[PDB]
């Protein structure tokens, strides 16, 4: 079957039904600082090429929901990375796309609203907006290093051959 | 496919594949096939003594003594040359091809190796056509048992060559359909003026074919071809030989095809009848 | 249509008189339902057989009961080729007898084809369409046999023409 | 007996000829066990 | 051994079976032949026909009497013309009509050349002033002719 | 002296022809027929004798290619009768009155289809004998060359797969348990369409009229079965020189050359046997669960011989590690059940562990034909054939039961 | 002429209640269905299922609303209504072949069942131990009984069977009936006594339908010879026959003292007249064709009519009558509509 | 419900169903299946008895305590009266075991155990006759004279419905449809219960099978396939009259009935001829007793009367099949309870079981 | 019994 995360810890802070996992980032805010090399962004990039062909996914714990979120946003990163021409313009396009107001759980337009659980408190809404924004910016910055072939500085065919595929027949943006 | 063909497919495909792999430079691979043809002819393609660089094609006939009496060995030697070798046990004529020593054009030898049964049959035809050409008359006829129950007769006159086939139909439906076909063979002279003359007789031998062991049963027909010097001169004669050794099998082939066509028509009519019964239902359709 | 139309009109009128059936359970075996023209156990439930003949070799035999009608047809055969084509056609249709629902696997002796119609077919189909089907079958058989004979002769002419041309 | 014993006998005769006729990038075996 | 008990059937040896209501009687020898032959002699066709339809052999259990009675009425039935059939049909009553249907349906059973086709012509005129019930009364009759 | 019998195996994709007593078939042809266009029927003259079969039927102008066999079951019997004319009289060149015949049937075949085949052979070609054979027994008998003497039995499970559906046929003592046969909709035409969608998105320069047979040539040469997906993706990105291969081809209309790169489709092709939701959106069950479900629906006393003898057959089972992947996934499926019965009963259910063995032999590609060729070379083959004399006297009801 | 396509299947038999609002048909299987008329529509109502065979006869009494069903499984049930649901009660028949026809008595204390075991079962009710006791009439009957009818004085019975004869029996049970008066048919009437045995000697066919009169002094039966005949007992017990030219008829009923309506395989009901001197004359077909490949026979029924029953009050005065067919229908004909539509049709 | 006030419960210990009812009732109060489903020991697939022989008595104690519990009866175990039954050719040791269970574990006040042929005849209302009973495996022919069974004259036949089901599997396999014997027992048993019947004259049946297609119909298998049944509808129940088709040596059931009914007293033969009663699940095929009537007519024609044709006419045969085939043993138990209820010494008591020991069953027999 |  599909591959699941293994970073779950017994004293992990939860937001709704998500897992608020620490990352390695220079963007400011509520994510905790990570000491080890392995975080959830590296595992999502590592499992993206195997997980994108699957049409049925079964939720086992709280790390799977943020894994599905980064797995979708890698695909909406690649749809904009297909038309790029240089690495610096790709980094500028990721800095443009990271601050875009994507819908959250609870709002209409979110695809997996049945599996996910909406938050309640207003400060919970604010920290969920901040956490999703920093996850988006960090996975855009990490994907822009791996997508570019360095000797030519054009996007590779092996990463841009996954444009038309959709995870679980869902899309974070409208068609 | 109206006319039957004279070249065997399996010999040509196997020898073409082996010759292409030999000319490409790859190492050879072992082959051992045994198969059949029309009129109970056995073929064997193998490697002699386990050597994978040589192939050998052998043909076994049940009636090679009668063809040997009319001189098929000189014809086979004159056609093939150095490829003819001593035959193996249980087989009549054997040919040997070496993959190390081959000519540059691998097209003529494969086509000549496909015509081995024809080159076995052609010797009595060439001898009696030469007897008609030289003008010698009074020689005995040739009797060839090409099958177990069927018997072929070849006779030469001063001005014509007569070929008589004796054929047996197993089923009475084949007797009626074969009489229908040979009626059109008999009177079919009125289209083409230059043609060999076809005669047909049912249940009785012809009056020229006398004092022999000719069967008089109800399933046996006799077919007479009359051939002229327009057909038995040299520059045509090979083509004539080709057509005549197909002939009987060709006739039986078309009889079977006629029965298949009848089956197609019956299927269509049966379907139409069922549709009429489907209109008899009180609004269950 | 020298004698074909009065022959078919007489066969149609006799088949209209014969096909009047109803349900009937067996009076010798406890809870059985069998066609009475085949079993022939009782004498009061059988009718007289009738025959309509166009000539010496074409005839239709009709036998009836309280719940079953058997119809036997002899087909006109003039030559040997028409004889073997008719025999092949009747064997072809009687091997597929489970789809026709009103056909017998073996014909009555002296006849070519035979139909057996029970009361369940008259409950499941209209009667006049069944009579029109029997008349349509008897009309279509001879046209099919003549077309097969003409096709065999034309095929034999072309097959002889190609081989005598190729010399 | 039957056709089964003759079929076993003929492929018993044939299998010694087949096994005598056949007389590195995927050599990794250590992953395949559980 | 034992199983020849399955060879003998006892279904026709029962006391409860449909025996026919055969009321015994005779005195049926055809109509007669002589006045029919003289009616054919005198150049008439109708009086021979109502001579032939009288006195059927319905009660006699003899093959030869039924054979000659079905011979004489067929012997007058070939001997007619084409346009007198409707006059000979509507000159009769209903008992003549269904007895003529019985003799015509008996006459189909032994065909002899164009005469059989002549019977077919009679059949359509005997369906003119007749009916399907005449053929029904031919089909279910316990006394054949 | 005696002429050998003819062995003919018909399938959806390929038809295999030859004589008995040989290891390999003499002809492998595509199972298609090209007929003249109707363009509007009456066939005046010899107009039904104008057709081509086999490889020369494919891409002929003013001819329409038709496929008479769909999923093992013959749809049109008029085209199937004309298909057997050119098999006998052009390719095999055998007189049909002298040779016995052996034909094969699909594993779920009606008795009405068995009588239609014997009508064509006996009444249109006049063969003296005919035997219609079950494909599961012949594929099981062809695996005795790899195994030794003591385990040559006739109980096992046969997996047949190519150009159609993939059957799982249990068989015990030479008799097929027909109640437990299950099928998979994934077979060898579905791997070819999956490679064609992967090559269309990535590579450019392939001609549109040649996109199908280049996907077929990639599958037969470069494909294998990967053991794990995410480790295989990591091998290709880190070291692309070892695993990425180049394929070249020639253009039909311009005679020019094109070259492409063969990447992720070397292992993503055969993976849809084990993950059918990659391509088919309706079937989600892997092949290791269906083979376990077929054996569990069998009787109890025959289950342990059925696990020990699993025989692969067909052309789509010719990948590199098909047997090792299926053996590993079956042992996980059984031990999931044997653990779950033990923990629920508190250690009461403690059976012996079973032995699962998947058997791969040399002649997997033509396993049905090779088993039918060895049967027809025996002297006892002529005593289990339906002769023509029984067909004339008894009738067509004799060709309804095939004795083993 | 009001058709209603209930089914696409044959209907074996049907019966009406007293209010003519419910029907009880059988859709050619082992079930009995009841339909209710409301608005302008027929809605399916309570269904009856106890037979494992095939129901051939259904009868409904006018009073006390009890429904008797008999079939080919050699069994008989009496269905009684209670609190919305119908419940069955077993009747032992002591029969071993079949059951073919059933009819209630006019005073609703006995009922008669014809059978294929060459006897007629008269069943009456025993409340001492609460079942139904059957008695047999056997001699002389040599064939399968097809049709029964009850005389309107609760004693005599008319039976037509497959031995080409119609006969009148006297079924009289001493426990459940009073002493009968004298009839013109006969004077001495014990149980099982034959009064008369009419029938065609020589030629003959199976008698499909019998009927009495309102006065009870005239009998009529049809046969398979396409013949209809009326026997009068007052005129020295004589018989008058009529041979028709049409197909045979299956059901018949006196619609008055001197008029009879029949139907059968011709798909069309026909009217015959019987004067007091005694002459059976064909009058007219009731279903005239309208003045207006598909066959499309110009008849409102598309298949054979198997039953004719009266619809308006009783045999004393008729204005409507009903037919059921093999095509599946229920046609109600009107005499006042058919009087004006057909010129010359004078119903008496 | 006598003057002592003890409740009378008639319980039939059948193979598949155990019926809990009381006297005077045409239907019992409780019809419960005798299935003990273990949750891998609740009751209501272990079966305590098969073919009429007890193999486990603790499961009898479990099932009988389920009957004695508050669900079904809740009767007084110390003081009640019950009625039991037992099949023919039963060993007497099992009867000693069950009277030990009734008068040691529970200690009833009245227990009678009897033969189902006598109870079926008392349900019919007739005292003297013969009973042909066929279920699974074993077929009995039992004559009952006055009110008791004759042990010397009753006989057994080994052919029953499981062999008919296996023969139907064999004929369907030779027809062309593949069936496993073990996996598809139940669907071919459903085929046998649905479509099979017994022919009357076997040459007319095989001519009707060969010549015309009026016997064929169709059946739908649960996977979706539809099969057509030929002449096999009369071929499967023909093994009872011809045992050499199923390769079991012996004679048919009609010859067994004739050899039973002839080897008896001369005066008893007439009322054994008029009174034949059929019962059981296998005697349910339409067309069955007329075949036995024809067989006894043919055997009495050839064996006794030698060749006298007219003496066949003075012979009376009546195979009385009941039109109602239902729980007849409970009906006979209710009738036998209603006739006898005051006459207390016909039952055996517990007090007789300590004052006599095991020979109170010897006094019973 | 049945005089009238
Ligand atoms: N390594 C391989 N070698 C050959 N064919 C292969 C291979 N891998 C896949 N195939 C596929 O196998 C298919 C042919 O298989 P096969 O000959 O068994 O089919 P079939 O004729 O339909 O079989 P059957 O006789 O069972 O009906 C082709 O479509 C081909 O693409
Ligand atoms: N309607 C039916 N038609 C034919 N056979 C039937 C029918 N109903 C049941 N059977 C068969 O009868 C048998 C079961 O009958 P029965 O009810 O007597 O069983 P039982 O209780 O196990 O038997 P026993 O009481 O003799 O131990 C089975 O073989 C079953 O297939
Ligand atoms: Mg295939
Ligand atoms: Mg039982």
């Amino acid at each position: 079957p599909a591959y699941h995360s293994s970073l779950m810890d017994p004293d992990t802070k939860l937001i709704g039904n998500m897992a608020l996992l620490p990352i390695r980032s220079q963007f400011k805010g509520p994510a905790p600082r990570e000491t080890k090399d392995t975080d959830i962004v590296d595992e999502a990039i590592y499992y993206f090429k195997a997980n994108v062909f699957f049409k049925n996914y079964e939720i086992k714990n709280e790390a799977d929901r943020t894994l599905i979120y980064i797995t979708l946003y890698i695909s909406e990163c690649l749809k904009k990375l297909q038309k790029c021409n240089s690495k610096s313009q790709g980094e500028k396009e990721m800095y443009t796309l990271g601050i875009t107001n994507f819908p959250i759980p609870g709002e209409p337009g979110f695809p997996l609203n049945a599996i996910y659980a909406k938050p309640a408190n207003k400060q919970e809404d604010e920290v969920m907006r901040a956490y999703l924004q920093q996850l988006r910016q960090e996975t855009g910055l990490r994907l822009c290093e791996k997508v570019f072939d360095p000797q030519n500085d054009k996007p590779s065919k092996w990463w841009t051959c996954f444009v038309k595929r959709q995870f679980m027949n869902k899309s974070l943006s409208g068609p | 496919m109206i006319l039957l063909e004279v070249n065997n497919r399996i010999i040509e495909e196997t020898l073409a594949l082996k010759f292409e792999n030999a000319a490409a430079g790859n190492k050879p691979e072992a082959v051992e096939v045994t198969f059949a043809d029309f009129d109970g002819v056995l073929y064997h393609i193998s490697n002699p003594n386990g050597d994978k660089t040589k192939v050998m094609v052998s043909i076994s006939l049940k009636f090679y003594k009668e063809l040997q009496a009319h001189g098929a060995d000189e014809l086979l030697k004159r056609v093939y040359g150095s490829y003819l070798v001593n035959p193996e046990s249980g087989y009549n004529v054997s040919l040997l091809y070496d993959l190390e020593n081959l000519p540059a054009s691998k097209d003529s030898i494969v086509h000549q190796a496909g015509m081995l049964k024809r080159n076995c049959f052609a010797s009595v035809f060439e001898k009696y056509f030469q007897f008609q050409e030289e003008g010698k008359e009074g020689e005995n006829r040739a009797v060839i048992h090409y099958r177990d129950d069927e018997t072929m007769y070849v006779e030469s006159k001063k001005d014509r060559v007569t070929v008589v086939f004796s054929t047996v139909f197993k089923d009475d439906d084949d007797v009626v359909i074969g009489k229908v076909f040979m009626q059109e063979f008999k009177e079919g002279r009125r289209a083409s003026h230059t043609a060999p003359q076809v005669l047909f007789s049912h249940r009785e031998p012809p009056l020229e074919l006398k004092d022999t062991d000719a069967a008089v049963g109800d399933n046996i027909g006799y077919i007479t071809f009359v051939l002229f010097p327009r057909h038995t001169n040299a520059s045509a004669r090979d083509n004539t030989i080709n057509l005549i050794h197909t002939f009987r099998d060709y006739l039986h082939y078309h009889i079977k095809c006629s029965k298949a066509y009848i089956h197609t028509r019956m299927r269509a009519k049966t379907s139409d009848f069922l549709k009429v019964l489907n209109r008899a239902r009180p609004d269950a359709e | 249509t020298a004698t074909l139309r009065p022959y078919l009109s007489a066969v149609r009128a006799t088949l209209q008189a014969a096909l009047c059936l109803e349900n009937f359970s067996s009076q010798v075996v406890e809870r059985h339902n069998k066609p009475e023209v085949e079993v022939r156990s009782s004498k009061e439930l059988l009718l007289q057989p009738v025959t309509i003949s166009r000539n010496e070799k074409e005839k239709v035999l009709i036998e009836g009961s309280i719940n079953s009608v058997r119809v036997s047809i002899a087909v006109k055969q003039a030559d040997e080729i028409e004889k073997i084509l008719c025999h092949k056609f009747m064997r072809f249709m009687m091997m597929r007898a489970e789809n026709f629902f009103i056909l017998r696997r073996k014909p009555v002796e002296g006849y070519d084809i035979s139909f057996l119609i029970t009361n369940f077919h008259t409950e499941q189909m209209y009667k006049h369409k069944l009579v029109d089907f029997v008349i349509h079958f008897m009309e279509e058989i001879d046209k099919e046999i003549s077309e097969m004979k003409l096709s065999v002769n034309a095929r034999a002419r072309i097959v002889a023409e190609e081989f005598l041309k190729n010399f | 007996s039957g056709i089964v014993g003759a079929l076993m006998e003929v492929m018993q005769k044939r299998s010694k000829a087949i096994h005598s006729s056949d007389e590195e990038d995927f050599e990794d075996d250590d992953e395949w066990e559980d | 051994s034992s199983a020849r008990f399955r060879k003998v059937d006892v279904g026709e040896y029962d006391e409860n079976k449909f025996v026919d209501e055969e009321d015994g009687g005779d005195g049926q020898a055809g109509p007669d032949e002589g006045e029919v032959d003289s009616c054919l002699r005198q150049g008439n066709m109708t009086a021979a026909l109502q001579a032939a339809l009288k006195n059927p052999p319905i009660n006699t259990k003899s093959q030869a009497v039924k054979d000659r009675a079905g011979s004489i009425v067929l012997k007058v039935l070939i001997s007619f013309k084409a346009n007198d059939i409707e006059k000979a049909v509507q000159s009769l009553d209903k008992n003549g009509v269904d007895l003529l249907m019985k003799y015509i349906y008996k006459g189909f059973e032994s065909p002899s050349d164009n005469s059989s086709a002549v019977l077919l012509q009679w059949h359509e005129k005997a369906l003119a002033a007749g009916g399907v019930g005449s053929i029904v009364r031919v089909l279910t009759a316990r006394k054949t002719v | 002296g005696r002429l050998p019998a003819c062995v003919v195996d018909c399938g959806t994709g390929y038809t295999k022809l030859g004589y008995a007593g040989n290891t390999e078939p003499q002809f492998i042809i595509p199972s298609c027929i090209a007929i003249k266009e109707s363009a509007k029927r009456v066939m005046k003259g010899v107009d039904d004798l104008d057709f081509f079969i086999g490889d020369e039927a494919i891409e002929k102008p003013t001819y329409a290619t038709k496929w008479p066999i769909r999923h093992g079951i013959v749809e049109d019997w008029d085209l199937m009768e004309r298909f057997m004319e050119q098999v006998i009289f052009k390719y095999l060149r055998a007189e049909p009155e002298d040779h016995y015949f052996l034909l094969t049937e699909p594993p779920l075949n009606t008795p009405e289809n068995r009588e239609y085949t014997a009508e064509i052979m006996f009444e249109s070609f006049n063969v003296p004998g005919l035997y219609i054979a079950v494909q599961a027994v012949l594929a099981l008998a062809a695996s005795w060359t790899s195994r030794q003497v003591g385990e040559r039995t006739l109980t096992g499970t046969v997996i047949d797969s190519g150009d159609g559906v993939t059957h799982v046929i249990p068989v015990a003592e030479g008799y097929v348990i027909g109640s437990c046969i299950k099928h998979i909709p994934i077979a060898g035409r579905d791997i070819t369409y999956f490679i064609q969608q992967l090559l269309r998105d990535r590579e450019v320069g392939i001609p549109p009229e040649q996109s199908l047979e280049t996907a077929k040539a990639v599958k037969e040469r470069y494909s294998y079965v990967c053991p794990d997906l995410v480790k295989e993706f990591n091998k290709y990105d880190t070291d692309g020189s070892k695993w990425i291969k180049q394929y070249t081809g020639i253009n039909a209309i311009s005679k020019k050359e094109f070259s492409i790169d063969v990447g992720y489709e070397r292992f993503l092709g055969p993976e849809i046997f084990f993950h059918p939701e990659f391509a088919n959106p309706d079937f989600t069950q892997p092949i290791s669960e269906v083979v376990d479900e077929v054996i569990q629906n069998c009787p109890i006393d025959v289950r342990r011989p059925l696990y020990k003898n699993i025989v692969l057959s067909g052309g789509s089972t010719m990948f590199r590690d098909f047997g090792r992947r299926l053996q590993r996934d079956l042992k996980r499926t059984v031990d999931a059940r044997l653990k779950l019965s033990e923990e629920l009963s508190g250690g009461r259910l403690k059976p012996k562990p079973i032995d699962v063995q998947v058997i791969t032999h040399h002649m997997q590609r033509y396993a049905v034909w090779f088993g039918g060729s060895m049967l027809a070379s025996t002297p006892e083959f002529y005593q289990v054939c339906h002769t023509k004399k029984d067909y004339e006297e008894i009738g067509p009801s004799i060709c309804r039961h095939n004795p083993v | 002429m009001s058709l209603h396509q209930f089914l696409l299947e044959p209907i074996t038999c049907h019966a009406w209640n007293r209010d003519r609002t419910q029907i009880a048909l059988s859709p050619n299987n082992h079930e009995v269905h009841i339909y209710k008329k409301n608005g302008g529509q027929w809605v399916k109502a309570h269904e009856l299922k106890e037979h494992n065979g095939h129901i051939t006869g259904i009868d409904w009494a006018p009073k006390s609303d009890r429904i008797v069903t008999c079939g080919a499984d050699r069994n008989a049930y009496v269905w009684s209504q209670k609190d919305g649901v119908w419940k069955p009660t077993l009747v032992i028949l002591r029969i071993n072949r079949a059951a073919t026809f059933v009819k209630w008595s006019p005073l609703e204390n006995k009922f008669a069942v014809g059978s294929g075991a060459r006897l007629i079962s008269v069943c009456y009710f025993e409340s001492e131990n609460d079942w139904w006791v059957s008695k047999h009439i056997k001699k002389p009957i040599r064939s399968t009984v097809l049709s029964l009818d009850w005389h309107p004085n609760n004693v005599l019975l008319a039976a037509g069977s497959c031995d080409f004869k119609c006969r009148v029996f006297s079924a009289y049970i001493k426990e459940v009936d009073e002493k009968p008066a004298s009839t013109p048919w006969g004077s001495k009437m014990p149980f099982g006594q034959l009064m008369s045995e009419f029938g065609g000697s020589g030629t003959g066919g199976w008698v499909h339908g019998v009927s009495f009169s309102a006065s009870g002094s005239r009998l009529a039966w049809v046969s398979h010879d396409s013949t209809v005949s009326v026997a009068d007992a007052s005129k020295s017990v004589q018989v008058s026959t009529l041979k028709t030219e049409f197909l045979p008829l299956l059901s018949v009923s006196f619609v008055s003292e001197n008029s009879v309506v029949a139907a059968g395989h011709d798909c069309c009901p026909m009217l015959f007249n019987y004067d007091d001197r005694g002459c059976l004359t064909f009058v007219s077909k009731l279903d005239i064709p309208k003045q207006s490949r598909n066959t499309a026979l110009e008849t409102l029924h598309q298949n054979s009519i198997t039953q004719v029953s009266i619809y308006e009050v009783d045999k004393q005065d008729c204005r409507k009558f009903c037919t059921t067919g093999i095509d599946g229908a229920m046609t109600i004909w009107d005499f006042k509509t058919l009087e004006s539509s057909i010129q010359g049709l004078r119903i008496m | 419900m006598d003057s002592q006030g003890r409740k009378v419960v008639v319980c039939d210990n059948g193979t598949g169903f155990v019926k809990c009812g009381y006297a005077g009732s045409n239907f019992p109060e409780h019809i419960f299946p005798a299935l003990v489903g273990r949750p891998i020991l609740m009751v209501g697939v272990n079966y305590p008895m098969e073919n009429g022989i007890v193999r486990n008595w603790d499961d009898m104690k479990h099932l009988w305590d389920y009957t004695f519990g508050p669900e079904k009866l809740n009767i007084d175990t110390r003081n009640c009266k019950i009625l039991l039954t037992e099949p023919p050719m039963n060993p007497t040791k099992n009867r000693e075991k069950i009277v030990e269970v009734m008068f040691e574990t529970y200690q009833f006040s009245g227990v009678y155990v009897a033969i189902q042929a006598v109870l079926t005849l008392y349900a019919q209302g007739l005292l003297t006759g013969v009973v042909v009973d066929s279920g699974d495996g074993v077929t009995h022919i039992c004559p009952v004279y006055e009110g008791f069974s004759l042990p010397h004259l009753t006989r057994r036949l080994d052919i029953a419905g499981r062999d008919i089901t296996r023969y139907l599997i064999k004929l369907l396999l030779l027809r062309g449809y593949a069936f496993n014997h073990s996996a598809d027992f139940e669907t071919v048993r459903m085929i046998k219960e649905k479509l099979c019947y017994v022919g009357y004259n076997i040459e007319q049946e095989q001519k009707l099978a060969l010549e015309t297609t009026v016997l064929v119909e169709s059946y739908t298998l649960p996977d979706g396939r539809i099969i057509k049944v030929g002449g096999e509808r009369f071929e499967a129940p023909e093994a009872l009259f011809q045992p050499h088709l199923i390769n079991v040596e012996g004679v048919g059931v009609a010859e067994l009935l004739f050899n039973t009914i002839q080897a008896a007293d001369i005066d008893t033969r007439s009322e054994f001829y008029k009174h034949i009663v059929l019962s059981g699940g296998s005697t349910m095929y339409p067309g069955l007793p007329s075949r036995l009537e024809r067989e006894l007519k043919q055997l009495y024609l050839e064996r006794v009367l030698k060749g006298d044709v007219e003496k066949l006419s003075k012979f009376k045969i009546r195979i009385e099949d009941p039109p109602r085939r239902k729980h007849m043993v409970f009906l006979g138990g209710a009738v036998l309870a209603d006739i006898m209820k005051d006459k207390d010494n016909f039952w055996m008591t517990r007090q007789e079981y300590q004052e006599k020991g095991v020979r109170v069953l010897e006094k019973l027999g």
